[PDB]
Order: structure tokens, then C-alpha cells, then sequence
């Protein structure tokens, strides 16, 4: 590419980042924001692990 | 030389627990 700073849109440079989240078969890895914690047994509840 | 395996090189496909489980 022979870039030059008077290049109509389409010929100017873009720069790209391509996120690929991938998942294996490991314990577990990076996420969102945790939140709260604690841990209810015995009890109808609505969880996340 | 070469010799004969007879049941031999069997690892477990990933995590998750199991258990009597004629698993394919």
C-alpha cells in the first residue's frame, strides 16, 4: 500500500483488532466484573459458577 | 524392531467427572 495523507476514504489506512474468544476444556479463565460471592446449599437458588 | 501394542495409549478426552457410563 502506498499510503498518502490525501487519499479519499477507502484508501486510507484502517487498523483492525480481531478479539476471538476461545474456549478449550480448562477450569476456567478471564471474564467480566465479578460480583457479590457468598453461597447458598439446600435451598431452591439461582446461581452462576 | 517393532512390537505390538495390545490396549494401550487410551487418555481421558477432557475435564468432566463420569462414572459407569459405556461412554462413546
Amino acid at each position: 500500500y502506498g499510503f498518502q495523507p490525501t487519499n479519499g476514504v477507502g484508501y486510507q489506512p484502517y487498523r483492525v483488532v480481531v478479539l476471538s474468544f476461545e474456549l478449550l476444556h480448562a477450569p476456567a479463565t478471564v471474564c467480566g466484573p465479578k460480583k457479590s460471592t457468598n453461597l447458598v446449599k439446600n435451598k431452591c437458588v439461582n446461581f452462576n459458577f | 524392531a517393532y512390537t505390538n501394542s495390545f490396549t494401550r495409549g487410551v487418555y481421558y478426552p477432557d475435564k468432566v467427572f463420569r462414572s459407569s457410563v459405556l461412554h462413546s
